RNA sequence: UCUCGAGCCCUAGACAGCCGGGAGGUGAGCUUAGAAGCAGCUACCCUCUAAGAAAAGCGUAACAGCUUACCGGCCGAGGUU
């Protein structure tokens, strides 16, 4: 449950809002 | 292209060589504006988008030679 | 080779392998005719960014070149101490 993977998903979601698995994760949110 | 940093500094700085040990031996100084100009001459050699960052790049070679700022 | 235990990592993809990326300021400053990761001394900072040392090991007269770090992909189950 690494913290950097969590900060990433949020970072990604912040760009979509305005690693493939992390992208999917974000897209799924 | 445009000449390197090490030199563009030793010009407006008014000195020829650096310091055997930087940050410990401040050889020269450079006003913020002076650094704003150099950053303008290297716009092509630097990757930064804004002038702000371009500075951080230049403002990174000085303090490492005893080139304080004001 | 068999058996028992502890720590840590892992399907938010672990360990290994293979492929791709490994970038700019800048070939840092000093010393030196020259030294550009890599003779020696000191410092070891910030841009772009998903990464990429002021360079861990070879290599060169010095470059070049080949790779480690680091990032991404393929793969898919335990792996490592």
């Amino acid at each position: 449950i690494p913290e950097w993977k969590q900060e990433e998903v949020d970072a990604i979601v912040e760009m979509i809002e305005s690693r493939n698995t992390l992208l999917e994760r974000a897209l799924d949110d | 292209g445009v000449p390197p940093t090490a030199e563009l500094i030793k010009d407006e700085a008014g000195f020829e060589t650096g310091s055997g040990e930087p940050q410990e031996d401040f050889v020269a100084d450079l006003s913020v504006d002076q650094v704003k100009q150099i950053a303008e001459q290297k716009h092509p050699d630097l990757l930064s988008y804004d002038l702000t960052n371009a500075a951080k790049e230049v403002v990174g070679t000085c303090t490492s030679l005893g080139v304080t700022i004001e």
